[PDB]
């Protein structure tokens, strides 16, 4: 899981 | 009935101290926090973000704070007021030091207010919180859903006994021949910051390419963290001006490469502004003729060409907007004596760039009191950095050095000193100070140049001059050229700028920023055998001027007295 | 031909002591300027308002500054500039206790820029010019003809052999059990700053009461003096408002008290939205159908009506915005000895509050000088508390703590210091130093909690633990409501902020802000009642953490050495 | 292949020292840069200006900094920091000195940034730099292209052994019994500060006159260096607005001078007011009817002509806006013991200015430390002038004083200080501070006269009282008038300022500001004559309050110790 | 005699 | 030669 901008 | 969620990544022996990151407990109002503790220096970071854009933005505007409590080494303050007030000079210098990376991985177009702040809570008198402000800083900020392209992982490595050692202690550092700071993605090494005793390119890039390889642990803890702790990742996406930059493009493409293959000053502008004043009108001017595009922002995009254009005319040919070749080194004056009633003085010219450098020798009461947590203590090589703003043919406020002129002395303090005379033949505290009068293109450099002039000037028996050069690159998919001695407007037109300085015998300092990924050890390898090509060469010009100390110290002034006559006196006495 | 026609109210021994209000002398062309004075110490207080508004306003710029001369004790600075400079630590507090209880007598509305200044010339060595100031700004401003609901009187009790003493000297403090400074109008108290040795309720509500009969002389002269040399008073009509108000009420009313109604965080506010974005339409929005109101001033009105309404559904049912019981406290947990290195350290949690409190011990080289008018004297217990943005998730500025910092620090001072244990027992500095991490109402109480803690943590032999809590009350005309550790928000949401910290023998500091008339004393002693149930509950739950000090100091640091080992060492040379 | 391009103007030996100016080597990219060297004193002065003007100017942005480096002394700073910080008193003062000559020489409508920075780089410890900087900053200026019409030239003059002798150095300044600094272009001295051992009108003046001959020199050596090496004049006209002044005169003219006419405050107002708003309406005002000139424009060329008006009425009989001959000094009163336990008070009123001054008397501990390059030296006569903003009935910041107020205070100080007793009959240092309370023109002679005042009020046995005054010069083709003790709006109707402070026997202090040429010293010889009317006057009505010193100094305070017995307690010990 | 705020 | 402000 989790999502975001570092990729 | 929980309060506080905590989590942590605690694995990490990172290089046999143990490195905890945790989340969840502190500063829960922030966008991401982390306490981060390595051996028992422990610092909190924190990350803000603006969840809007302030009406006509501009730039991206980001500001990092680190700052030392000295209750993380048990004591009070010294001052008069006994509390902690403006930054000193190390919490400038780190501020900087994270502030460098992370600039320029944030997206493209995103100019929300972000703010970093990373505080030292404890300090176990060992583990520099430098490294560990940076990797914090690194971890809050991709928790905290910011468009952060990260995390940055970084490390200081040390030269000791023949091998490099991975976040040396402070009491290692004292055996330790190299002080390299280096920060990087998982694809790229962003930043590094150094003080060498003359060794080699191959070793300093050993080093650089080591603290590359073994920050990679952090970088792996802190996708870890993230992956159970972060945020929402804030939506930004930013415009496909992509499409209009084609248009453009094919237009005044052709007339802009021409317009700079144009000579003569002016008129090369001239064409430009041509170009662009055209491709304006029937485009993204919009009325009259719908549309169109929001004129002047239809300018920035046209900045954007005119940059890849320049940025071709330099890979096809090696020429450059001023007209050098890639290789080719300003021309260069040094001059010393210019102030003869001063210690020692040297004015230093490599073309549009000039600093006025004076060397000052005091003793004992001279020498600044610094108390940093790790312990108090007094230092005796002073540099002072000055950038007025006539340098560059402006105006503005004067007084009070900024981050940026505290950092250029510092760049210039790493590359002289490893090179001074011992406290035991040469008692002397030195202060020099540099007046950049001109700018165009490395006044740091410059500055370490007039210094080493400047201190020979003074007597100051130096082991071996230092010169320094300021060098960029442009990186494309099909080449990539180095820049020697770059001008000041061709800094933002590069994919990487660094500055190299040191003796005839190896590196002194080495200090780079990097834009992007790709950037090869190959390509570095090259990148700094040129700039020892320039610096061999500047070397050689300023040798013109003093190639050795003089034998003495100046009339005025010291030992002590000025006069032998009340030395003698005092001795006699 | 006289020039100055003064104007004098001289008579008024004021608890046996004379207090002059002089007028039309000096400083002629302020718009009120009084020069007081009470014994033999003087100031100058002078009132200046403009006489329009800047556009574009928003809120009330009024600002004060108290300021002394050092000649006015016959001595030059002791600063390196021999001038005075930045404000103190006394020059801020001061400032403080003038503007908090003048600010809201301004009338609703009224936002032209006003500043007083208050200059200390002559200082008496007996008379504290801190309640002179205040007299003497309450009177400037009477005098000035600004929309200024005053006057207020001010007045400092001690507590000396069981008895009330009014205005005690500097000699009588000495011998006091409590220091209250009162300022409050003809009908009301309207602020309270105290430092009390673990006195009762009714005994520190007796004191307030006191000062409040007592102030009433000096409320008399200054109308006294008002009623002979006066200005003009400056028009000022606020806006009926009013109007609309009833309007947009009967509508949108009964739709905002059910939004309310609606738990589920996001959902409540969407209701809110909602019902701000319709009445807004057909209301107040005027375009497309007048008329109208300049929309956005619709806004205003509408905030205060959910205010009203928030306010309304308090006072039926005792339920709160974040769902509490009036009475109710927030989830609390305390922990100590999170920087094992520092001397003691707490981390306190109280909801969305939190404070990392961190005690450094040292010697005679640190304590504070800070020299006084009154004399100069040694500083050993002190407090720095820093409210860094993150803590409200915000960026902001960082370092140069503020005037709201010193004063809370200064709150949280006045809370411990009552309960440290004497030179005698314990020979050391204490700086307690207090970061908020998290700040949604009383990061100052929390300070006190942590501070408790930290000193505990760090063996100093405190004679009690102390714990603090916020306050605030909805009063209206048919009941009132007393909150019980009030979130950040309601802070703006009520008429009466107080704070109370103490022992469980009784209070140590009480510290007061209220907005309007009607606090009737039966009021107080229900709001100190619920306010003694709440610190005694957050002392239980911090008494789950630490209970009684730690029998020694920490291993760092100090005695003096941090080593027995190098003591018996000394102690043997 | 020649860098630099040097010019230089060598030539000049200058009153028996060489002034070297060199122009081309140095901060080439700066409008204009000089390095000038006199003696062994060497300073750098660059002088930069925007090419355009910010939107909405409205005055003219210069600004000017003198700075000192240590190392043009050999020296390392003494702060904890080590580096040079904020502005000395005597970098302030001078950043002022060349200020005040070259704000009026710049072209009348031209209102782009300008910065001039001066730098001292060397100093040979006998010419000071200050007389230097403003020569250098006057070339650099020429040399720019901005459009100012200078040169202006500088000159020090001292007044030994009955003669006067030009830039005197450090060794003969100490044998001078005048310190005459006079700025000037070719046509017109502009500028004069001074303090002065009580000498006639006719020897300042005759010292002024010498100033203005003498720095011919350096005025032709601008000019030649100018004609070698200067840059392209920036083209800027002004406004042939000229035209419909001649317009709105006519029409308005009459109803002008007779609106002056009315007396009563008020109503005259009113009539002004009337007279603009209409030839608003029909003129300038554009829509409704064209054209026009931008209204509020108008407004600008009206004041000019109110202007004009008030000067000529005051011309034509000697009547001013408040009624006053031009003979006239406002009504006066001095009053002492203010402040009964300060060491010496007094207050000082002369019309709507007024000044509250106090004096404080200490020892050793209490002489200010000043560090200059050509030596360090301690103060004991201290002067610290505040201008608080409640005086001319206004809100602003408080804390920290600006140029103005550094200045003034220096004013007074070459006013009192001639006349302070010497150490051996009176062993103290003397910090007095002022307060203005009030201000309509001169508070900083009101400050030399409360200064008087709080002296002897104190007991210093000054050797004479000193007064001073301010004047003004109202100047036409057809006539002059000097006005005598002007009021502050007056102020900025004059052609020049000037201020005359002394004793009974002679000068102590002049300062002049000239907007003009073409005071000749025919008129300056009267002017001078009408100042000792006044000065004569005002220390007329200020013998009525103390006329000597008293006996002994205050009760409190010091010797020592504020006992005579706690003295003798000593003495015997 | 005498007008204003504070009443 | 040389033609500006200084005349």
């Amino acid at each position: 899981p989790r999502r975001g901008w570092w990729r | 009935q929980d309060p506080m969620f905590d989590i942590k990544r605690k694995t990490i022996e990172w290089g046999g101290k143990t490195l905890v990151l945790e989340t969840g407990r502190i500063a829960r109002q922030a966008d991401g926090a982390v306490l981060a503790t390595m051996g028992e220096t422990v610092v909190l970071a924190t990350a803000v973000f603006a969840k809007s854009q302030k009406p006509g933005q501009d730039f991206f505007p980001l500001t990092v704070n680190y700052q030392e409590k000295t209750f993380a080494a048990g004591k009070i303050p010294g001052g008069f007021f006994k509390r902690e007030g403006r930054p000193s000079e190390k919490e400038t210098l780190v501020s900087r030091l994270i502030d460098r990376p992370i600039r320029p991985l944030f997206v493209k177009g995103f100019k929300n207010e972000v703010q970093v702040v990373v505080t030292v809570l404890q300090h176990d008198l060992e583990n520099d919180p430098d490294i560990l402000g940076m990797v914090a800083a690194s971890a809050a900020l991709c928790l905290s859903g910011a468009p952060f392209m990260g995390p940055i992982g970084a490390a200081r490595v040390g030269w000791v006994d023949g091998a490099y050692v991975l976040n040396p202690t402070l009491d290692e550092m004292k055996e330790s021949k190299m002080d390299l700071v280096v920060a990087g993605t998982a694809d790229a090494v962003m930043m590094v910051e150094s003080e060498i005793q003359e060794l080699s390119e191959e070793i300093v890039l050993g080093g650089v390419n080591f603290a590359h390889q073994q920050m990679q642990a952090v970088i792996d803890a802190i996708i870890d963290l993230a992956e159970h702790a972060a945020k929402e990742p804030f939506a930004f996406e930013p415009e496909d001006t992509d499409a209009i930059k084609a248009k453009m493009k094919d237009l005044v493409g052709a007339d802009i490469a021409a317009a700079y293959k144009i000579q003569k000053k002016q008129d090369r502008y001239e064409a430009v502004g041509a170009a662009k004043k055209k491709a304006i009108a029937a485009l993204g001017l919009s009325d009259e003729n719908p549309t169109g595009y929001d004129p002047l922002k239809l300018g920035a995009i046209f900045k954007e060409l005119e940059a890849d254009v320049v940025r071709r005319g330099i890979l096809d040919t090696g020429l450059r907007i001023d007209g050098r070749d890639v290789k080719t080194v300003r021309p260069i004056l040094g001059e010393v004596g210019i102030l003869p009633r001063t210690h020692g003085s040297a004015l230093f010219t490599r073309g549009e760039t000039q600093a006025i450098v004076v060397a000052t020798l005091g003793t004992g009461d001279d020498e600044q009191f610094i108390d940093a947590l790790e312990g108090t203590y007094k230092e005796s090589f002073l540099l002072h950095y000055n950038f007025p703003p006539y340098s560059v043919g402006e105006t503005g406020r004067m007084g009070s050095p900024g981050r940026r002129e505290i950092g250029h002395g510092k760049l210039a303090w790493r590359a002289l000193r490893p090179m001074l005379p011992t406290k035991e033949d040469f008692p002397y505290t030195i202060r020099l100070v540099s007046e950049i009068t001109e700018s165009n293109g490395s006044s740091s450099m410059a500055t370490v140049c007039g210094s080493s002039l400047a201190m020979m000037d003074a007597g100051v028996p130096l082991v071996r001059p230092v010169s320094g050069i300021a060098m960029g690159l442009i990186l494309e998919q099909d080449g990539f050229a180095v820049l020697s001695d770059i001008l000041g407007d061709e800094d933002h037109l590069g994919d990487m700028d660094f500055k190299v300085a040191g003796t005839s015998e190896g590196l002194t300092s080495l200090q780079m920023d990097i834009k992007i990924a790709g950037i090869t050890p190959a390509i570095m390898e090259q990148a700094l055998a040129q700039a020892k090509e320039g610096r061999a060469h500047i070397l050689g010009e300023m040798n013109k001027a003093m190639d050795a100390p003089r034998a003495d110290v100046g009339d005025f002034a010291p030992k002590s007295a000025s006069d032998g006559a009340k030395i003698k006196a005092a001795i006699d006495w």
